RNA sequence: AGGUGAAAUUCUUGGAUUUAUUGAAGACUAACUACUGCGAAAGCAUUUGCCAAGGACGUUUUCAUUAAUCAAGAACGAAAGUUAGGGGAUCGAAGAUGAUCAGAUACCGUCGUAGUCUUAACCAUAAACUAUGCCGACUAGGGAUCGGGUGGUGUUUUUUUAAUGACCCACUCGGCACCUUACGAGAAAUCAAAGUCUUUGGGUUCUGGGGGGAGUAUGGUCGCAAGGCUGAAACUUAAAGGAAUU
């Protein structure tokens, strides 16, 4: 009865991805990331701007005419921080706020099998 | 006794050519000459004659083979990707 | 001086584990003195599960959560994170508190 | 601007360098049924009522 | 200056016939211009989403079955199984520490030449007398569970080919097929399918593809 | 007389008249005097056993294949190089292979192709060692050594020539675009110097 | 001064002293 | 978009980053993973097949001292380095530079050659750690845990109790470390051995003797090299060092 689409985010540090796709993912409708909504850098992962950005993704949905919105929040994942970073918090929240139709709410990051070896070193990454 | 200490078949090529060329001369030369052993009689007659080929002393099985030993590393890969998807062809 | 029984940690009855890459600076620090930390927290923070399980479809679904594992590597853990350093005496304790 | 209210139910600790914020919990004047945990400034007593011009955020522990 | 959305014909997705509620959701492509249309234009694409959403039994809160769209028959998207994933979220809570995982796979045809890799998941228990804070298998142990899970796929399938294979996946048969025969082998816990996936479809063949699309 | 893989006179039985005409099947790695040699689209995959691509699987290796069934061979004939066999398609007669460049050139899956690798194994992996092996070599070959470095003739003879030193003057890096004269050298050289890294492909 | 580090400074002033006397075999 | 204390270098109307259905490639085999398994050691963490193997145990099975440790000598020995083919995804000495800095040849960032990996060979070195020889007996209990085994008309097994399997109770050798005091031992630190040693002797290989000079000179010896091995002296100085307390 509610038309589907998957938001499809991505909590990490240094931004946050907010476009919601359809059920397939093979057509998108809105994208748009917290840098956008901010000029100094840094607070680009910040929950802040992971807000103002979950809010322009949502009005622009309501202008589409889809309604249900299934989080599929991702990690950096892969060889890298395995972590969702402090965006898809003030996003998910920034999400139901809005008035959007949260549902079938999951996860899905790059996880592999250890495979090939992180970037940084042996004493890796030391300051 | 001990004519050459660590340059067996390479006193033909004396002291020219240079070291590090003779040391894989050996490797290889040693390997084609030795009377080679042919899978088939089981008897080792099987000498290579000329490039790629190795002739048996009874029964004269000519031999496909390499062109400095009988069977290659890449050779015999050849016989197990056959046999393995030569039983998916009548099984 | 000598200071620690199982050493940097368990290795004994074998010689070589499998070095896990370090999950902040990914640097390469041996599965044993490894100081493990299981992060299965929820999918919100705060009352987000409220407009949450509210603002959304399915009555409140099961509301997933995250399983996930980290490896720190030492320096890492003692950076005020798990650990603020030990006594001698209680040097030897094994207690998640 | 989606203007809301919030009023002083719950005055915890307090985080910052100098620690001249304290993080408080307030519940929403129109419609609260639900509290958010915002920041604050000078003095404050669980009896007053602060102008949050953000009607979502949070924060806690401060570096 | 043209906004994609004035093209934008949306659609819908609608399953085979085997599950239940076909009405899945709605989807977005550009609208058939004249050279090159939507209704030869993706089909190639999927439906990953829960089977419990796609049932009417909000008890599955897991297994999302995997779609691939074939034919278009006026906006209405006639999509097939394509396979069926796992949730992480639910098979990471599946993997506890102090215990055993015996993970099988098996590639196989149905009867209409069907190509399909079936995974099964499985994992160790303990009794109503156990008394240790851990359990484990003797490894021995753990080569007669994959020797028979994946014994148990490649036995009772090739029946009616994915029709009534993707109507057994759904009634949970295997899960309960599998702890039944490995009953007298070791106790085990869970013990799901974990998922499964098409490799290898024969023909388009539009006639079998119909008999459930009707 | 000028080629390092031996070469099977495979004496054929001709069906259109009592007669067995001999043909000529270059040799692979696992043959001998004494092999049944069976070609054709129904025959059993087995070394020297040889028919179109469409007739194998994945994997399968071999050697002096076509590139339209009929050139009677053309690709991978020379000491040991083999050809695996990737892609594929029933229809359209399609099978995409990989070559001894690893060239990804898809050819007809009717195109023929005698199983196995061919008997020449490991030959550039052995020094030459003396300028005479060399001579002989060549001597059942063409007269194309040995081979003069440009830079010895003078300017008249080649275009590398002269100078008071030795040094080719130009860059040595002939456009693909020059013609029989101006050419000399390294012709296209989408890259030059010594060759390190990422190669084969991207 | 790390010992690993008196051992390198010597490796090289070790080897540097073997081409000095093959000048002068 | 990347990325950081923060920037930067960098990538971007050629539509990146991102999303999606796929493709190939090399690598890896996480999570299960343990104060756990086996291996002489270095180690060895996906599956099935194959090819032998070793240990524990159980044994009213067998030979019958065949034995324990071992300078010379012989095999395997991480990674780095190396010779040459195949492969070269990630990372990544070098280098390139972007910064911060007084400077930064540094750490932080982006790319990236050897290497990375395999094939045939080399190379024989690690704080190769248990900084702790091998062999035996004895001096101590506890509970775990690991492999086999003894017994329990025991748990659980329902197609019938069929049979076994897992599990619990005591026992049990061989694993694995751990906890508990010290009777003893130890400079202390600490240790079921580092105990059974001034009441000083179970067999036994090696090694060391203030500290530097120096694992250097030298020569010899192995090695393609790097360098391995073998290894001085002169001279100078009264401390070096260990452990622990403040």
């Amino acid at each position: 009865s509610q038309v589907f689409g998957v938001a499809r985010i991505y909590a990490s540090f240094n931004d946050t991805f907010v476009h919601v796709t359809d059920l397939s993912g093979k057509e998108t409708i809105a994208r748009v990331t917290g840098g956008m909504k901010v000029k100094a850098d840094r607070d680009e992962s910040s929950p802040y701007a992971a807000m103002l950005a979950a809010q322009d993704v949502a009005a622009k949905c309501k202008e589409v005419g889809i309604t249900a919105v299934h989080v599929k929040i991702r990690a950096t994942g892969g060889t890298r921080t395995k972590t969702p970073g402090p965006g898809g918090q003030a996003a998910l929240r920034a999400l139901a706020r809005s008035g959007l139709r949260i549902g079938r709410i999951e996860d899905v990051t790059p996880v592999p099998s250890d495979s090939t070896r992180k970037k940084g070193g042996r004493r890796g990454r030391r300051l | 006794a001990k004519r050459t200490k660590k340059v067996g078949i390479t006193g033909k090529y004396g002291v020219r050519y240079g070291s590090s060329l003779r040391r894989q001369v050996k490797k290889l030369e040693i390997q084609q000459h030795a009377r080679y052993d042919c899978s088939f009689c089981g008897k080792k007659t099987v000498k290579r004659g000329a490039a790629g080929i190795w002739t048996c002393s009874c029964c004269k099985k000519t031999v496909a083979g390499g062109a400095y030993t009988v069977s290659t590393a890449a050779a015999a890969t050849v016989r197990s990707t056959i046999r393995r998807l030569r039983e998916m062809v009548e099984a | 001086p000598k200071k620690r029984a199982s050493n940097g940690r368990n290795k004994k009855g074998r010689g070589h584990v499998k070095p896990v890459r370090c999950v902040n600076c990914s640097k390469s620090i041996p599965k044993d003195k490894a100081i493990k930390r299981m992060a299965i927290r929820n999918i919100v923070e705060a009352a987000a599960v409220r407009d949450l399980s509210e603002a959304s479809v399915y009555p409140e679904y099961a509301l997933p959560k995250t399983y996930n594992k980290l490896h720190y590597c030492v320096s890492c853990a003692i950076h005020a994170r798990i650990v603020r350093v030990r006594s001698r005496e209680d040097r030897k304790n094994r207690a998640p508190p | 601007t989606p203007v809301t209210l919030a009023k002083v139910i719950k005055v915890l600790g307090r985080t910052g360098s100098r620690g001249g914020v304290t993080q408080v919990r307030v519940e929403f004047l129109e419609d609260t049924s639900r509290t958010i945990v915002r920041n604050v400034k000078g003095p404050v007593r669980e009896n007053d009522i602060l102008v949050l011009m953000e009607s979502e955020r949070e924060a806690r522990r401060l570096r | 200056v043209v906004d994609p959305f004035t093209r934008k014909e949306w659609f819908d997705i609608k399953a085979p016939s085997t599950f239940e509620n076909r009405n899945v959701g709605k989807t977005l492509v550009n609208k058939s211009t004249g050279l090159k249309s939507a209704s030869d234009a993706l089909k190639g694409r999927v439906v990953e989403v829960c089977l419990a959403d796609l049932q009417g039994s909000e008890d599955h809160s897991f297994r999302k079955i995997k779609l691939r769209v074939d034919e278009v028959q006026g906006k209405n998207l006639l999509t097939n199984f394509h396979g069926m994933d796992f949730t992480t979220d639910k098979l990471r809570s599946m993997v506890r520490k102090w215990q055993t995982l015996i993970e099988a796979n098996v590639t196989v045809k149905t009867s209409d030449d069907y190509v399909l890799r079936i995974f099964a998941i499985a994992f160790t228990r303990k009794q109503a007398n156990q008394v240790k804070r851990h359990s484990y298998a003797q490894s021995s142990h753990i080569r007669a569970i994959r020797k028979v899970i994946s014994e148990i796929l490649t036995k009772e399938v090739q029946g009616s080919t994915l029709a009534q294979l993707t109507s057994k996946l759904i009634p949970e048969v295997i899960n309960k097929e599998i702890e039944n025969a490995t009953k007298d082998i070791f106790p085990l816990q869970n013990i799901h399918v974990r998922k499964v996936k098409l490799l290898k479809q024969p023909k388009f063949d539009v006639g079998a593809l119909m008999a459930l699309h009707g | 007389s000028g080629r390092g893989a031996p070469l099977a006179k495979v004496v054929f039985r001709d069906p259109y008249k009592y007669r067995l005409r001999e043909e000529i099947f270059i040799a692979n790695e696992g043959v001998h005097t004494g092999q049944f040699i069976y070609a054709g689209k129904k025959a059993s995959l087995n070394v020297g056993n040889v028919l179109p691509l469409g007739s194998v699987p994945e994997g399968t290796i071999v050697s002096n294949v076509e590139e339209k069934p009929g050139d009677r061979g053309a690709l991978a004939r020379a000491s040991g190089n083999y050809v695996i066999i990737i892609g594929h398609n029933p229809d359209e007669n399609k099978t995409r292979v990989r070559l001894p460049s690893g060239a990804k050139k898809v050819i007809s899956s009717d195109a023929r192709g005698v199983i196995g690798v061919i008997a020449g194994g490991g030959r550039v992996d052995k020094p030459l060692l003396k300028a005479g092996r060399a001579f002989h070599k060549y001597r059942l070959k063409r007269n194309s050594w040995p081979k003069t470095r440009g830079v010895a003739m003078n300017p008249v003879d080649h275009p590398h020539g002269g100078g008071n030193h030795q040094h080719i003057g130009k860059a040595s890096t002939i456009s693909r675009g020059a013609v029989s004269g101006q050419k000399a050298g390294l012709i296209a050289a989408r890259r030059t110097g010594l060759l390190r890294g990422s190669q084969k492909t991207q | 001064m790390r010992a690993k580090w008196r051992k390198k400074r010597t490796r090289r002033l070790k080897r540097k002293r073997r081409k000095v006397r093959a000048r002068s075999k």
